[PDB]
């Protein structure tokens, strides 16, 4: 539901999107692979609908000398 | 006939340059902004088929074009490079491109004014969030940074390869022509005019009024087609009142059936002139997105030999740097200064044998010629190292007698 | 009229004619190095050997054989003329815009 | 696998490339092309809305962008360059371009 | 007004078009005028000079 | 057909094959199609 507070009218959560009713927030970063809005993706956990923050890349480090 | 002109010295320059990428995405209902909370026009609006349908996917594919571009923009690097905790390069100073180690947004100090200095659920009206927050997009710009800062060019185009900051700058001037002792025994200078040319450009942004126009306009643009779109709704249209339910009110359906077409006309008219106008906005921020893009892969991730594709003067590197609605690009480039003229010969005839430079030009003092590099002079002694010979004295036009010395001639024993 | 008016553009075909006779010069005159900073004079020798030095050819070659490079560049100068003025279709663009 | 071919001489050509770089700036007057100078008519166009308003803003940009493509094509110098008055460049004729 | 407003649309994309091949002109002459181009076919056909 | 020179890739300009224009790496029985030639020194004929 896009734009609002669903304080207001099975896992719920709240994004800056809207609130977002069926999936269930998880830690785990992932690429990208239903985007929703806000930086937060939605994906299949393969087994039921989960949704995450997306993860830019791998961090890397050069050893500058 | 025969002048030339050399520098003797250079400046060397940072530049500003600003390009939009992505604008504000906006989703429309029909029902609410024709005529809401009137269920009996609602009926009617029925009638005049798909053309909500077309004006929601033209919204929707101009909104997803939108992050389309960014991504396109920003997401070059496939790594999250990491500068060291040892930030000395060699006399260079980053501090005012390199995030805020304070840690108060992660953002450096050029970018905190960028983003201060531009602006950046109404009447069936609605705006939707990008799918990058602003924190990704500088940490993208961190990793750029990082990435073009410890490895130079090698991070694009495989794996990433270190490189001191001395030898990096060794290897792009090599890169515009002028030889690496000139960096080495200007060191110290060029480290000095590179931060008194990033203090400038940071004073600059800091006073200049209309410096960042490009995204005040985009800004502006999007406002007022907004509230003109609203504005419209007051409108008459031919019919008696702009208020539905007052012409409901004050008349019987049947007459008023033609006044409740009138305004759906109007209104329809007026949201597909909106929808056409975003259109062709899209459609130009996408022409600037690609341009932007361009832009990053030559100049960050490489050394441009266009002319001016990365700033006036000849091209050294670049630093990206994010803004609300855009991205900022810092050309870093070689200018000459401090001219000289001299006297010039196309050839040397030696021996009756005519005598090319390899990689110079001859110039004369007046009574003694050398063999000197084009972008920087640096006379030396003409030598058989630094010359070939082809061909005899007579067909070169232009020819001037001169003896050419020998290495091993000294050794006659 | 029925309100359809036509404005004048802001320069003139003086101005745009001055614009391009002074890039010309600088060109003739100083090479590439006016675009990108102080303009540094060089006769026109010289310049051109660079710009075969730039394609992979010696400069040797232009030195030996300037006066042909000179007539074929001559040539085609004044065959460019022809060319124009022959063409019923050289200009299209332009026309169609109109 | 074993045969190549060098070419033993050249020709030096010249080509000819036109791009459009800008168009005719227009204007429109609402009242005087819809309503034709009649009283009766302009009181009830008015009822209509902010048309003429989006229309003249419209126009108004694409001058601005004539003019904005024009001095970016053509003001890229930024000195006005005069060529020598001894018009000798080592055996080249620029007379046709001068 | 139907009238006026088609005109001003076809008006909006030629400028558009217009637009895009001025931006071309201004890339032409910055790197064919003021450098040489080792890009192939930009500055014509041949090894530009 | 009887003799071997070097040129410069787009024009034809014959020269003699010497120490100045060529360098070694590494031995001749690796790289396929090499053949046999001499290479003149400049050097020795001055005798330093
Ligand atoms: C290379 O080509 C040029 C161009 O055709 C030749 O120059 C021509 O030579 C003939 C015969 O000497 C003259 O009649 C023409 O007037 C020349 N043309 C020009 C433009 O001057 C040149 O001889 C050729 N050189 C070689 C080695 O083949
Ligand atoms: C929704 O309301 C709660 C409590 O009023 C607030 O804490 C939260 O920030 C609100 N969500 C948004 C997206 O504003
Ligand atoms: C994710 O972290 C939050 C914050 O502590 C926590 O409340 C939530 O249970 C976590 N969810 C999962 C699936 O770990
Ligand atoms: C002009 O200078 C060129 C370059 O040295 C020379 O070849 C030519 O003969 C000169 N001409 C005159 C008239 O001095
Ligand atoms: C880099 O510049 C900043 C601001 O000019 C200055 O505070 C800082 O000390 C400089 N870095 C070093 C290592 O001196
Ligand atoms: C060129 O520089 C010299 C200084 O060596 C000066 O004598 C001469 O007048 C200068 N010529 C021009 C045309 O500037
Ligand atoms: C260069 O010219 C100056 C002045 O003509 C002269 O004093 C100097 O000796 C010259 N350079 C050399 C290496 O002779
Ligand atoms: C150069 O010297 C030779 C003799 O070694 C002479 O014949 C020739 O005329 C000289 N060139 C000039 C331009 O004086
Ligand atoms: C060259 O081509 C011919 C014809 O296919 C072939 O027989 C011969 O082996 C080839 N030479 C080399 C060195 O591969
Ligand atoms: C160079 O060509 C032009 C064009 O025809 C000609 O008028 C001029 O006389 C030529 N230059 C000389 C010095 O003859
Ligand atoms: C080249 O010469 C070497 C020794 O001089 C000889 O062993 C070899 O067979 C020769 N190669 C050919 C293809 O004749």
């Amino acid at each position: 539901y896009q734009g609002v507070n669903c304080t207001e009218v099975s896992n719920v959560f709240q994004t800056r999107a809207g609130c977002l009713i069926g999936a269930e927030y998880v830690n785990n970063s992932y690429e990208c692979d239903i985007p929703i809005g806000a930086g937060i993706c939605a994906s299949y956990q393969t087994q039921s609908i989960i949704a995450y923050t997306m993860s830019l890349g791998a961090e890397n480090s050069v050893a500058y000398s | 006939n025969n002048s030339i002109a050399i520098p003797t010295n250079f400046t060397i320059s940072v530049t500003t340059e600003i390009l939009p990428v992505s604008m504000t995405k906006t989703s429309v209902d029909c029902t609410m902004y024709i005529c809401g909370d009137s269920t009996e026009c609602s009926n009617l609006l029925l009638q005049y088929g798909s053309f909500c349908t077309q004006l929601k996917r033209a919204l929707t594919g101009i909104a997803v074009e939108q992050d389309k571009n960014t991504q396109e923009v920003f997401a070059q690097v496939k790594q999250i490079y990491k500068t060291p905790p040892i930030k000395y390069f060699g006399g260079f100073n980053f501090s005012q491109i390199l995030p805020d180690p304070s840690k108060p947004s992660k953002r450096s100090f050029i970018e905190d004014l960028l983003f201060n200095k531009v602006t950046l659920k109404f009447k069936g009206l609605t705006v939707l969030p990008p799918l990058l927050t602003d924190e990704m997009i500088a940490q993208y710009t961190s990793a750029l940074l990082a990435g073009t800062i410890t490895s130079g060019w090698t991070f694009g185009a495989g794996a990433a390869l270190q490189i001191p900051f001395a030898m990096q700058m060794a290897y792009r001037f090599n890169g515009i022509g002028v030889t690496q002792n000139v960096l080495y025994e200007n060191q110290k200078l060029i480290a000095n005019q590179f931060n008194s040319a990033i203090g400038k450009i940071q004073d600059s942004l800091s006073s200049t009024a209309s410096a960042l126009g490009k995204l005040q306009d985009v800004v502006n643009h999007n406002a007022q087609a907004l509230n003109t779109l609203v504005k419209q709704l007051s409108s008459k249209f031919g019919a008696i009142s702009s208020v539905l339910n007052d012409i409901f009110s004050r008349l019987d359906p049947p007459e008023a059936e033609v006044q409740i077409d009138r305004l759906i006309t109007g209104r329809l008219q007026s949201l597909q002139t909106y929808v056409t106008q975003q259109l062709i906005r899209a459609a130009e921020i996408r022409a600037s997105a690609n341009l932007a893009a361009t832009k990053m892969s030559e100049c960050v991730l490489g050394q441009s030999k266009r002319v001016d594709f990365c700033g006036k003067g000849y091209h050294l590197m670049s630093f990206p740097q994010s803004a609300p609605h855009g991205v900022v690009f810092l050309h870093v480039t070689y200018v000459p200064a401090q001219e000289k003229n001299f006297t010039t010969a196309p050839a040397i005839c030696h021996d009756g044998k005519a005598h090319f430079p390899r990689e110079g030009v001859f110039v004369s003092n007046g009574t003694h010629w050398f063999v000197t590099q084009r972008n920087f002079y640096e006379p030396q002694i003409i030598t058989t190292d630094n010359t070939f010979v082809s061909g005899n004295c007579d067909v070169v036009i232009g020819i001037v007698n001169n003896t050419v010395y020998d290495p091993l001639q000294p050794e006659l024993d």
